[PDB]
């Protein structure tokens, strides 16, 4: 089972280098090429360079030559990319891809790097119960508000992941150097508030795991 | 280095119909004998998935309905028939020489029957008041098409300052859109006024769906 496991999200200050790791499992690490691809948010794909885990052999894109350096450790079977002095135009999603000539077969999740020079802030979770008044019926919606956090992302979960079918998770939009994001779950009136529906919110930078039960107001 | 352009930039195709995607090249990638053109499918939040390599040869696990063709500079990808889970941005990449370049992007979207949004208004939580904030949330779930405008009204008068909007990507099953709007206000501004209405105009009906709540309860 061929897999590529990339590291988590990254928040960096301008003028600081960063290493991005890509763990490979399910195949012989030293026999296949590994290509690296950059993705500017809301834009296309950019090839950075390839690395052959066997021995020191790399070819880079001329646009990335003096910025990206590729290394691979054979013992840990991990491909690593260092990006020197990150700017505003470097805040992107970086991918690692396994290539068997001449197409990229397997991919990693992609590490979201944001630069970004702001302070890391704690998220605030708020439960959204239906409008005041003892029920309405048929099928009622529930919401979860995550107000004022930095940086991306926030993983939203409903009841640990059991009721994840009628869920609308909304992409985060930046306002005054702060991110805001919401999620809504639509369920039948028979299963609420008879069945306890909880909001599970996780944030990596602040290291906060706030769990809030939605109770009628 | 080798410019790859994709036409059209965006196409709308009904469920079960044929979609044509072109990929023009600035240099002949088919050099040496065979075409070195690859095709990818990328859903939002996910890495690109290889569909067809060398214009003709499909990757194992990819259905036969995904068909690619072309030689020299002109290349085409077709999906027949299309399904609900085909909502993605498709890319063509080239090997050959010399720094590897991706295409230009062509977003696929599905046309279906027009749907009316189920509007749900949510008052600020009791924990928001303690922190000093007041955010009124309004969810518009499962509607077609994407074109929709949300207008906030406080005590009969429109408010445009502090409105945060976010639109979701097309559903992988329903092929519908969803939107959320929030009035980022303070506790001081919230307690002065009483009525808060969430209004949305759509192509489905001339009358706007108005969902409102009173603080008086």
């Amino acid at each position: 089972q061929v897999q590529l496991q990339q590291s988590g999200p990254e928040l960096v200050k301008p003028g600081v280098s960063v290493k991005i790791s890509c763990k490979a499992s399910g195949y012989s690490f030293t026999s296949f090429y590994i290509y690296w691809v950059k993705q500017r948010p809301g834009q296309g794909l950019e090839w950075i360079g390839w690395i052959f885990p066997g021995s020191t052999n790399t070819k880079y894109n001329e646009k990335f030559k003096g910025k990206a350096t590729l290394t691979a450790d054979t013992s840990s079977s991990t491909a690593s990319m260092q990006l020197s002095s990150l700017t505003s135009e470097d805040s992107a999603v970086y991918f690692c891809a396994r290539v068997d000539g001449y197409a990229m077969d397997y991919w990693g999740q992609g590490t979201s790097v944001t630069v970004s020079s702001a302070k890391t802030t704690a998220p605030s979770v708020y439960p959204l119960a239906p409008v005041c008044g003892d029920t309405t019926g048929s099928s009622v919606t529930l919401g979860c508000l995550v107000k004022g956090y930095f940086p991306e992302p926030v993983t939203l979960t409903w009841n640990s992941g059991s009721l994840s079918s009628g869920v609308h998770t909304f992409p985060a939009v930046l306002q005054s150097d702060l991110y805001t994001l919401s999620s809504s779950v639509t369920v039948t009136s028979s299963t609420w508030p008879s069945q306890s529906i909880t909001c599970n919110v996780a944030h990596p930078a602040s290291s906060t795991k706030v769990d809030k039960k939605i109770e009628p107001r | 280095d080798i410019v790859l352009t994709q036409s059209p930039a965006s196409l709308a195709v009904s469920l079960g119909q044929r979609a044509t995607i072109s990929c023009r090249a600035s240099e002949s990638v088919d050099s040496y004998g065979n075409s070195f053109m690859n095709w990818y499918q990328q859903k939002p939040g996910q890495p690109p998935k290889l569909l067809i390599y060398r214009a003709s040869n499909l990757e194992s696990g990819i259905p036969a309905r995904f068909s690619g063709s072309g030689s020299r500079t002109d290349f085409t990808l077709t999906i027949n028939p299309v399904e609900a889970d085909d909502v993605a941005t498709y890319y063509c990449q080239q090997s050959n020489e010399d720094p590897f370049t991706f295409g230009s992007g062509t977003k696929l979207e599905i046309k279906r029957a027009d749907a009316a949004p189920t509007v749900s208004i949510f008052p600020p939580s009791s924990k928001l008041g303690t922190s000093g904030g007041a955010s009124v949330v309004c969810f518009l779930n499962n509607f077609y098409p994407k074109d929709i405008n949300v207008k906030w009204k406080i005590d009969g008068s429109e408010r445009q300052n502090g409105v945060l909007n976010s639109w979701t990507d097309q559903d992988s099953k329903d092929s519908t859109y969803s939107m959320s709007s929030t009035l980022t206000l303070t506790k001081d501004e919230y307690e002065r006024h009483n009525s808060y209405t969430c209004e949305a105009t759509h192509k489905t009906s001339t009358s706007p769906i108005v969902k409102s709540f009173n603080r008086n309860e």
